[PDB]
């Protein structure tokens, strides 16, 4: 179901790749490449310009209500004094706001203005967009407050809102961050956060490796398997994974988290979900998040296959041999990559470890060489490969 | 001098300092907010050593990177996580190695030039088995103390062939091969032949792909690429009635 | 496998560098010092255009000056010979006196409090909110008549000072012979009712509400956390303050 071609190859002892663990079994093609859907995209048209709020909250005798929109002093609403009865009916946001409006409305007929509990919605027509929303309130900022889609803080959020509001939360310059965006949900009178509002939020699940899934009845099902969508963030603060532009050539599991090799970078999941790549919040950096380290050499090692030996995992490439690990836990910044051993290994052959050895070919010109990866055991971290086929030079074809 | 990558950061070494950029981005070395610390930030570590090392090459070694200088060999490591200060610069061994060519690792040993005034040394730079973290460079020219003439270009060597051969610019027509092997820890076989090409033939820097080594030659009237491929049993051009050892 | 031209054609000493990125992307590069030849190992020359300029490579040594460090997405080509260097060309904010442009944000009125703000040690503007006859007072005691008021009185006394209100902010903008040397104003009250603000702000908090769209203060520490002073820059559009790159 959901498509056979993954499979088709023309050599496939070289191209797919199948991982086994007890809950799925993985193919990865290694020469289809993973891409993202242009197709599928979050607020697919969105200008920030359009849709502006302006709160109105109080009055207060003898403040003129300035609102300009596009450089007119569209709005302009003088709050009164000296009949203090009429005036203290007056002094209230709500009749304000419906004043505020219809004024607006006259001033702007293509612009739809909508009053709300605190709030006052301008939206532009599609043709025009507002360029200033400039309010002078005549007393502080208090009186009342032009609102756009961008907010110091989570703090110095519109208290109402409309529906789906999105507002990006800037830095306050006071906590490292990395600026967020916030959707308003009326029904729940929550902020919440969201994932960005021109944004690309999935990848093609053709293209990413396919699960083979024994059914009811024990017949296999050939299958992609949905890999989750990028909930929280814009594209800056979070990047395309990085297998996104290019192949993966193996899977595996390190720690709790699927992991992938593509290129010369290594990409895990989120340590819960194997199928998510991106951080459950952008806003606040959390340990089990993705990790996108990429390895580092003065040569081109394109990573092929990783393999567990010992207590460690070795993540093999075809002209070097390299070790995932982290200085304690493993966070997206403590992982290190480094690089034991620069021994060649072919690769059309996984690695494979009897006991303690793990085996793998090399190939010389005519004759593969297969030697074993032991670690050494006087020093506390060398590993070294034997050549168990020196006897047998020229042997296996 | 120089140009590395040290674990998701690019690094330059020039002169006495290391600089290194932010974890993310290869191009850009400044914090990305001054207001707050990051530990993706650029770090500038300077190495610290009672002597003029300038930093001329990075070699990454065994589980570290260890940063050359042409008096000294340094490591570049951290304490825990990479942050601008975590970082430590220090000083493993004082080997001198001339600098016009880049150490190359065959295996777990790195091979490097030393100039003596008249012929070169090269040596092996293995950690040593017993202790913990102590590397030593083994001479691996001991044998042949006057043999390969001092200008040295390249150090270009095989893992499958099991060989390191060092072109020099003193003696343009020869490559100087070593062959070795290692049976368990222990060095079996050490040779230091020499490959001659011609009478008048430069010899450019060779470099192995796989099991073939594409050489490329002066004559002095036309330059050639040219390809050796230790290849047992076959034949290398077609039809031929049986490989026929000759040159060109 | 071919011939690659002339002797002269890859150079007396040329650096050669290959670059095995796949199993069709195996390529050869050479500098010749006075440019880049590259080869396919069969042989091919493949064009190498030089947009951007050429002459990095141009070296008279080449074996010794280029350094050619090749990683799967990028070759990065490193001269040792040349100096890095910054462009005084480029500047943010080429010519800046913080002096210049100060802003003042009134905030607020209340009956007997006297609005004096004194630029240059004279008294500038000094205008008397006043109380006794309270319908025509409330009118008087908002923020924004009063900054149109003080205004207006400030362009007289600094004919040369442009003078321009905003949503709470009065800026002050000085003729580019003169500099605001004072800025002090007295409130009458605490420093509420109106307040000077200068291009350095103690901390973010204390950063003036509403702003010119360029705004540039900088947030010199609280003294509390230690910290980096840093730049802030306010935008109009958004309303946001961000952080920048400085002003000279």
């Amino acid at each position: 179901p959901n498509g056979s071609n993954y499979i088709k190859t023309a050599n496939p002892r070289n191209d797919l790749r199948m991982v086994t663990v007890a809950d799925y079994t993985f193919i990865v093609n290694r020469n289809v490449v993973a891409q993202k859907n242009t197709k599928s995209v979050n607020l697919p048209n969105y200008n920030p310009n359009q849709d502006g709020l302006i709160n109105v909250r109080g009055g207060q005798y003898g403040r003129e209500l300035i609102v300009h929109i596009n450089g007119k002093d569209v709005a302009k609403y003088k709050i009164p004094d000296g009949s203090q009865p009429e005036h203290v009916n007056n002094t209230d946001a709500q009749w304000l706001a419906e004043e505020l409006a219809k004024q607006m409305r006259t001033n702007l007929s293509d612009w739809t203005v909508n009053v709300g509990q605190g709030f006052i919605h301008v939206t532009a027509p599609s043709g025009q967009q507002i360029d200033s929303f400039t309010t002078k309130d005549g007393y502080a900022d208090q009186l009342i407050n032009p609102v756009t889609h961008y907010a110091q803080s989570f703090s110095k959020l519109p208290p109402n809102a409309p529906n789906g509001y999105m507002v990006k939360i800037v830095g306050d310059a006071s906590k490292s961050a990395d600026q967020y965006y916030v959707r308003y949900d009326a029904e729940r009178k929550v902020w919440t956060e969201t994932l960005g509002w021109n944004t690309e939020d999935q990848v093609l699940w053709e293209t990413m490796p396919h699960a083979l899934v024994r059914a009811a009845d024990g017949n296999f099902d050939f299958k992609w398997l949905e890999w989750s969508p990028k909930s929280c963030g814009d594209v800056d603060t979070n990047p395309w994974p990085s297998f996104v532009g290019s192949s993966i050539n193996d899977v595996f599991f390190f720690r709790n988290r699927l992991g992938f090799l593509s290129g010369e970078n290594i990409i895990l999941s989120r340590t819960a979900k194997y199928f998510n790549f991106y951080p459950a919040s952008i806003a606040n950096l959390s340990d089990d998040d993705p990790i996108d380290v990429a390895v580092s050499t003065n040569r081109i090692a394109i990573l092929k296959y990783a393999v567990p030996f010992s207590e460690e995992l070795l993540i093999w490439s075809d002209e070097a041999q390299f070790v995932l690990t982290a200085s304690g836990t493993l966070t997206s910044k403590s992982v290190e990559l480094n690089l034991t051993t620069q021994f060649d290994v072919q690769d059309r052959a996984r690695p494979f470890g009897i006991g303690r050895n793990v085996y793998f070919a090399s190939p010389r010109s005519s004759f593969t060489s297969i030697h074993r990866y032991y670690a050494v055991q006087d020093v506390s971290s060398v590993k070294n490969a034997e050549d168990i086929t020196s006897h047998v030079p020229n042997y296996i074809p | 001098n120089d140009v590395f990558f040290f674990r998701n950061r690019l690094g330059f070494l020039s002169g006495e300092n290391i600089i290194l950029s932010r974890t993310a981005k290869y191009f850009n070395f400044y914090p990305a907010s001054i207001a707050n610390l990051s530990d993706d930030d650029p770090i500038d570590v300077a190495v610290s050593t009672n002597r003029i090392a300038i930093l001329k090459y990075a070699v990454p070694f065994s589980e570290e990177l260890l940063i050359w200088s042409d008096e000294a060999q340094f490591v570049l490591t951290a304490s825990g996580t990479l942050t601008s200060k975590s970082v430590e610069l220090n000083l493993t061994t004082q080997f001198d190695v001339q600098d016009r060519a880049r150490p190359f690792g065959i295996g777990r040993n790195v091979y490097f030039a030393s100039p003596r005034s008249s012929f070169t040394s090269i040596h092996r730079y293995y950690a040593v088995q017993d202790v913990s973290s102590v590397k030593n460079a083994e001479d691996i020219t001991s044998h042949v103390p006057n043999y390969i003439p001092n200008g040295v270009f390249s150090i270009c060597g095989s893992g499958t062939e099991n060989f390191c051969s060092v072109l020099s610019h003193g003696d343009p027509s020869k490559i100087f091969m070593y062959k070795f092997l290692y049976l368990n820890e222990e060095l079996r076989q050490q040779s230091w032949s020499h490959w001659d090409f011609g009478e008048n033939v430069q010899v450019l820097a060779c470099q192995s792909i796989s099991s073939d080594m594409y050489v490329i030659l002066r004559n002095e009237f036309n330059t050639f690429l040219a390809r050796i491929s230790f290849t047992k049993n076959a034949i290398d051009l077609q039809g031929e009635p049986y490989r026929a050892f000759m040159d060109m | 496998l071919n011939t690659l031209g002339d002797n002269g054609a890859l150079g007396q000493a040329p650096y050669i560098h290959l670059i095995n990125r796949d199993e069709h992307e195996q390529y050869y590069a050479v500098f010749t010092g006075s440019g880049i030849r590259v080869f396919d190992l069969s042989g091919n020359e493949k064009q190498v255009r030089y947009p951007n300029g050429s002459n990095y490579i141009k070296t008279a040594n080449p074996r010794n000056d280029l350094r050619m460090v090749t990683v799967a997405d990028y070759t990065f080509i490193v001269n040792r010979n040349v100096v890095a260097q910054k462009n005084t060309k480029s500047v943010n904010l080429p010519n800046y006196n913080p002096n210049q442009d100060g802003l003042i944000n009134v905030r607020g009125g209340q009956y007997g409090r006297e609005l004096i703000v004194h630029i240059n040690g004279k008294d500038v503007a000094k205008y008397k909110i006043p109380d006794g006859s309270q319908p025509e007072h409330v009118n008087n005691t908002d923020a924004q008549w009063l900054a149109e008021e003080l205004a207006k009185q400030m362009r007289t006394n600094l004919s040369d000072w442009t003078v321009n209100v905003g949503q709470g902010f009065i800026h002050v903008t000085a003729p580019s012979g003169q500099q605001i040397d004072s800025f002090t104003t007295k409130d009458g009250y605490a420093d509420q009712l109106i307040n000077p603000v200068t291009h350095y702000a103690q901390s973010f908090s204390k950063l003036p509400p509403n702003a010119p769209n360029g705004y540039m203060v900088k947030i010199v520490g609280d003294a509390s956390k230690s910290a980096d002073q840093y730049y802030v820059r306010y935008d109009a559009e958004r309303k946001v303050w961000t952080e920048t790159l400085g002003w000279n």
